[PDB]
């Protein structure tokens, strides 16, 4: 119930709202939760054709009363996660971008040449000492490259 | 006592953000160009078909056609299998790391389910109007 | 990721716990297989009172507590004494909460089916693991060589055994136990050096006997012209410095204590020894499968690492085995590890993750759903 | 160390020859014969198209895949400067 809590908490009553409306189409009968029967149909609709021992396991990951169906609650706590792990991936998959883009010498890093090339390549106006500001401030295993790691670092906030 | 440090700080991040904007917009050229290439290439090696008269060439062509089909095919698989290959020789490598240092940012093979953005979409279809990715919502004015 | 980096592997021996993660190249945590609970009631300067005492603690505490040994010869004989060592592996040695990491657990060759269950029910529903695994020793060790088909003489502190595999799965009617190991093997060459003239009087006397058996005893192949050789009196001799000054000399007993495991009449056991059992074992097996067994002899455990154990073996069963056979003992480095590694090997793999016993599968299967 | 030499070719020759003939195979499957020669005139027509965008098909994957591994061995090059950085030994 602890996880349901943060959950409701962290998403909107839109969010409910909406939420609401999918789980109630989730469960067939109207009683009040997901079979693994009542699931086993949704998934396909969504396009999926999972086993037996998979659905289960999708179930049991946000079953708390031991119940072998999900409630509107376990189910929040479950798009919770999700919405968690949607917007993580497409965060370090833009970021993982960003350095292909800003690399392009393919080294795998990311010199103060190139931070200089794509600061200046930027509108923004800026003098060598800020580059070489923001390279030392970004660098910490201090090699004067900026590795993925790093600019994972580095970027860890911006937009 | 470093009063004004702050300003510094705030700089990197606004050059940050002016980098990343850079990024976004200069990663969709790419994308394009990119495609531009894509058709290119096929624009050559397989150009708007032009049906021939009607005895020899519909046969021939088709032979000719045919047996490019089993050459272009077996290209396509040895190709497959460099990926596969290569595939293989990054998730070993995605290993070589985690026993080193723990679970890291950006694995490359990436085991994702469908985002809830899609199974609202899915089935809800009109209905789902909620552009969510984290911004929570507290009491406006 | 989510579980690449995530699999656990504990190896739960008689003397010493194996821990870790799959992935890395050898245990991260090795610790006694003790549980002390103290004899009276008082404090350590700082610390609260303590029920129990896991591991190295209680063996450093062992003046003032009743050490007491879970597993007896490889099988768990007190269960709320192995969910002790197990909390302490996970919380304080290993520093991760269970319920978000699978856990490839080890068993030992002839585990009773009811045991396997047992364990799979603690694991589950007691630490809530999202999935585990349980392996057979001997198969770690020798899949951890590369192979499938070999026979494995696995030797550490309570037991010794010889698991024939075939294709994976070991042979049950052809497996032989020999409880004598390690263990047995310290205690013979205290008495071997007591009897030198000596005395392991106070504790700090009795532990470092287990490390000169270790760091100095040898297996001697021709083991009869090398006590004939002792008597010429070579520079065969060594002396080892105790933990003051008191140059203790060891010369011969060096490798008397290592030939009781090819002869158990050295102490009094009357069951046959380490190479004859090899050969039982063998056959004992199906005889098209015997040229594999006998050019695949896996050795592996604590006990095994006795230099020239190889060698001894080598010869001690190319004759006994028929002329037409090759023989080969294979005996790596790491082998107080294999079975570790072997657990780590597999549970790190690419195809092992359709094999994980699942929550899933056991909420819904109950403890016969592991047990196979 | 030349005792397992004979180790290499067993092992390579293997592999090798293994994977020979499922590409042979798998290759073979997607394969069915141009059967259909003078049976119609304007079959022709309605038939060399098909192949033609069997071919076309085809091709499009192979560039895909082609692209692909390009930027996975970039990924590599990039994984492999983090296995490097996150050495330090100390
Ligand atoms: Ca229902
Ligand atoms: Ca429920
Ligand atoms: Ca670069
Ligand atoms: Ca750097």
């Amino acid at each position: 119930t602890d996880q349901q809590a943060e959950a409701r908490a962290f998403l909107s009553e839109e969010m409910i709202a909406e939420f609401k409306a999918a789980f109630d189409m989730f469960d067939a009968d109207g009683g009040g939760d997901i079979s693994t029967k009542e699931l086993g149909t949704v998934m396909r609709m969504l396009g999926q054709n999972p086993t037996k021992e998979e659905l289960d396991a999708i179930i049991e990951e946000v079953d708390e009363d031991g119940s072998g169906t999900i409630d509107f609650e376990e189910f929040l706590v479950m798009m919770v996660r999700q919405m968690k792990e949607d917007a993580k991936g497409k965060s370090e998959e833009e970021l993982a971008n960003c350095f292909r883009i800003f690399d392009k010498n393919a080294d795998g890093f990311i010199d103060i040449e190139e931070l200089g090339e794509i600061l200046r390549a930027t509108g923004e106006h800026v003098t060598e000492e800020d580059i070489e500001d923001l390279m030392k401030d970004s660098d910490k295993n201090n090699d004067g490259r900026i590795d993925f790691d790093e600019f994972l670092k580095m970027m860890e906030g911006v937009q | 006592e470093e009063k004004k440090r702050r300003a510094a700080t705030a700089r990197r991040q606004h050059l940050k953000s002016a980098m990343l904007q850079l990024a976004v917009t200069e990663i969709e050229k790419e994308a394009a160009a990119k495609e531009v290439e894509k058709q290119n290439y096929l624009a050559e090696h397989s150009p708007p078909l032009s049906l021939p008269g009607s005895m020899q060439e519909l046969q021939e062509l088709s032979k000719k056609l045919h047996a490019k089909i089993d050459s272009v095919d077996e290209e396509r698989y040895d190709t497959e299998v460099k990926l596969q290959k290569t595939i293989k020789e990054l998730e070993d490598l995605s290993q070589k790391l985690f026993d080193l240092r723990g679970k890291f940012k950006r694995p490359p093979l990436r085991r994702v389910r469908m985002s809830a953005d899609a199974m609202l979409r899915a089935l809800l279809g009109s209905k789902h109007k909620v552009n969510m990715d984290l911004r929570a919502n507290l009491k406006q004015v | 990721d989510e579980d690449e980096t995530t699999a656990l592997v504990c190896d739960n021996g008689s003397g010493l716990v194996k821990a870790g993660f799959a992935g890395d190249d050898a245990p991260r945590a090795v610790f006694p297989s003790i549980v002390g609970r103290p004899r009276h009631q008082g404090v350590m300067v700082g610390m609260g009172q303590k029920d129990s005492y896991v591991g190295d603690e209680a063996q450093s505490k062992r003046g003032i507590l009743t050490l007491k040994y879970p597993i007896e010869h490889g099988i768990i004989t007190n269960w709320d004494d192995m969910e002790k060592i197990w909390h302490h592996t996970f919380y304080n040695e290993l520093r991760v909460a269970p319920e978000e990491h699978p856990t490839l657990l080890t068993e030992a060759p002839l585990n009773p089916k009811a045991n396997r269950e047992k364990m799979t029910q603690i694991m589950f529903e007691t630490f809530n693991v999202p999935a585990m695994y349980v392996a057979i020793q001997a198969v770690l060790s020798l899949y951890a060589s590369g192979r499938t088909t070999g026979i494995v003489l696995d030797s550490g502190d309570g037991v010794t055994h010889n698991v024939p595999i075939y294709e994976g799965y070991a042979l049950p009617h052809a497996i032989m136990r020999l409880d004598l190991a390690g263990r047995d093997l310290t205690d013979y060459l205290m008495k071997i050096l007591t009897e030198r003239g000596y005395s392991f009087v106070t504790t700090a006397e009795r532990e470092i006997v287990r490390d000169i058996k270790e760091k100095l005893c040898y297996v001697a192949l021709d083991f009869e012209n090398e006590m004939a050789t002792a008597a010429s009196s070579s520079s065969l001799e060594k002396s080892y410095e105790l933990p003051d000054g008191q140059v203790i000399t060891i010369g011969n007993e060096r490798f008397r204590c290592p030939e009781t495991l090819f002869q158990p009449s050295f102490i009094g056991m009357e069951s046959a020894g380490i190479h004859e059992t090899t050969y039982n074992s063998i056959m004992k097996c199906d005889i098209d499968i015997r040229k594999d067994l006998y050019a695949n002899n896996v050795m592996s455990g604590g006990t095994t690492m006795y230099p020239g154990i190889a060698d001894r073996m080598q010869k001690e069963i190319t004759a006994l085995a028929p002329s037409t056979m090759k023989i080969k003992i294979i005996a790596p480095p790491e082998r107080k590890y294999s079975v570790w590694i072997g657990g780590s090997i597999l549970a790190s793999l690419s195809t092992f993750q359709q094999m994980w016993i699942t929550k899933q599968e056991y909420d819904e299967a109950g403890p016969s759903i592991v047990h196979r | 160390s030349y005792s397992s030499y004979l180790a290499k070719a067993d092992q390579k020759r293997g592999k090798k020859q293994t994977a020979r003939e499922t590409k042979k195979k798998v290759l073979a499957e997607r394969r069915k014969p141009l059967n259909i020669d003078h049976l119609n005139e304007d079959k022709l027509r309605d038939k060399a198209k098909e192949l033609w965008d069997w071919l076309y098909q085809l091709q499009t994957e192979k560039y895909d895949f082609a692209e692909q591994i390009k930027r996975k061995k970039y990924e590599i090059v990039t994984l492999r400067n983090r296995i490097d950085q996150a050495q330090k030994h100390s």
